[PDB]
């Protein structure tokens, strides 16, 4: 069926906009602008507005991620979109934000985020939708809890839209936007693309491996805060794989014996959970070099996780990776055939690695004119996305500090970011991996 | 050496248009008086996402086509 099309990620950072090869749109008769009715998994529908994108398969369809969320659909998935022209100017909207987000947050959550949001954009709701609105440093959500036509509605300069307060609850269905996605990690766009064509197929459809072997461990290293967990949390989460941490420090520090045992058990969960994802932490903690370990316990623990990742043979849809700085940091004979034999190397931004972790970690603050990301990404030389995200958060400290001399939504949406505060920052960056190999493609 | 534009009223009367590649303000605000019987005059011209305004091109640069591109949708406002 043509109205059959297969999710992707979306360049386009619109909360409501679905992005579509042109030669599909005209295939579906479908304009620019145009209203659409995507449907969801369990009769979930989400109405929204097409755009062409000319980087897009034909049976591709982009989408945000919170019309992700809407539809409870992830990445690879198949929804039904038709145009939806009977949509009408309503204008009793009852709209409420989400606890979990509006914690600590005081002042009428409109002429602060709502109103800004809808303006005039007309922007299409439906009944029961979820949207994130970014402000004062902080992403609210906020559930359609009602629309004058129902379901269906588009936003107007003169709708009458209730905010009542009383911020409802986070229902369990519901999958709050605040954990990872694939659109919270920069800079290591194309290691991300090799760990999806890696993991994307065991963990959506582990029936295709049980019949026709699939990679069992997955050895991620780079420089330290490069998003290595980052990175392992949102693959998880956009494959909807039960996600396990397993911090190295955690397990040294247990007991002899009391370590051994949490490591069996939660390889054991992560099994009991399956399609899974066992995220070994700081690797190095666990199993080092064999000659820098010096203890009886620590040998013994480093060949209970090399049982282990054997044992996975057995065991299906379990993915193990890990985090290192370099593959000799870890002993050998845990990159042996099965047990980590596959590997990947964040390393360290590029300029425009930088330039993108640095939106990624500036969404929610309001940025002056002035602060062009571009300039800055330049001027950090040798940061890691860390180091990136610790340099926006000094930049919003300066900014707060410099307005209390003279917490109300509306006065944190007041304050702006200013590149002053920025290259005060950078005055006071302390990069992390300056003396790291550079690699990149040359902008020259 | 065409364009497809869907027009969208507030009304509801949806319609299709077939353009031009060269093609001014005038022509536009006319083919929507012929469509309809809103005056070139009282329609306020949104498009694009978030739409962006389409109000006519002032002294100096109204000869050039309309930017508008083929395969888009435009919103018409009443006054």
């Amino acid at each position: 069926r043509p109205n059959r099309l297969i999710v992707d990620e979306a360049i386009n950072e619109d909360n409501s906009v679905v992005s579509l090869s042109q030669p599909k749109m005209d295939e579906l008769q479908l304009f620019r602008g145009d209203t659409v009715l995507l449907k969801g998994k369990k009769r979930r529908e989400a109405v929204c507005i097409v755009l062409s994108d000319d980087t897009c398969s034909d049976e591709k369809i982009r989408m945000n991620r919170v019309v992700r969320n809407n539809l409870r659909v992830r990445l690879g998935d198949v929804i039904s979109i038709q145009p939806c022209p009977d949509v009408k100017y309503g204008k009793r909207i009852h709209v409420l934000p989400i606890d979990d987000t509006v914690e600590g947050i005081t002042g009428n959550l409109f002429e602060v985020y709502l109103k800004p949001y809808f303006l005039e954009a007309y922007r299409p709701i439906r009944k029961g939708d979820i949207f994130l609105v970014r402000g004062g440093m902080r992403a609210v959500e906020f559930k359609v809890v009602e629309t004058d036509p129902s379901p269906y509605c588009i936003v107007a300069p003169d709708t009458v839209i209730h905010c009542e307060g009383e911020p409802i609850k986070r229902e369990d269905e519901e999958e709050s936007l605040n954990e990872v996605g694939y659109d919270d990690i920069g800079g290591c766009r194309k290691q991300l693309a090799q760990i999806k064509e890696m993991v994307e197929l065991p963990l959506r459809h582990p029936a295709l491996f049980k019949a026709i072997k699939p990679p069992r461990g997955i050895l991620l290293y780079g420089p330290p805060g490069t998003g290595k967990t980052l990175i392992a949390r949102a693959v998880a989460n956009e494959t909807g794989a039960f996600f396990f941490l397993i911090n190295g420090p955690e397990i040294m520090s247990k007991l002899a014996g009391e370590s051994e045992s949490n490591l069996r058990k939660a390889f054991e969960e992560a099994e009991k959970n399956a399609p899974a994802i066992i995220f070994i932490d700081e690797l190095d903690a666990i199993a080092p070099k064999r000659e820098k370990t010096h203890g009886e316990v620590e040998r013994r623990i480093v060949s209970q996780l090399l049982t282990l990742m054997d044992g996975l043979k057995q065991r299906a849809h379990v993915i193990v990776m890990a985090a290192t700085n370099r593959p000799n940091s870890i002993d050998p004979a845990l990159r042996r055939f099965g047990r980590f034999d596959r590997e990947v190397d964040i390393g360290i931004p590029d300029a425009t690695g930088r330039l993108e972790i640095l939106q990624i970690h500036t969404k929610n603050m309001k940025l002056a004119d002035d602060v062009d990301l571009e300039q800055v990404a330049n001027e950090t030389h040798g940061h890691v996305g860390a180091d990136l995200a610790a340099l926006c958060s000094e930049a919003a400290l300066q900014a707060i500090r410099k307005k209390m001399d003279l917490i109300d939504a509306e006065v944190m949406n007041s304050l702006a970011v200013t590149m002053d505060d920025f290259r005060w920052a950078l005055s006071q960056s302390n990069p992390s991996a300056l003396r790291e190999t550079v690699v990149e493609v040359p902008q020259v | 050496k065409e364009k497809k534009i869907r027009i969208t009223t507030n009304d509801g009367r949806q319609s299709m248009v077939t353009l031009k590649s060269s093609t001014t303000f005038f022509e536009l605000q006319e083919s929507i008086a012929r469509e309809f019987n809103i005056p070139p005059y009282l329609q306020c011209i949104r498009y694009g996402f978030p739409p962006k305004e389409l109000m006519p091109p002032q002294a100096g640069m109204e000869k050039e086509p309309v930017p508008l591109q083929h395969g888009d949708r435009i919103t018409i406002e009443i006054l």
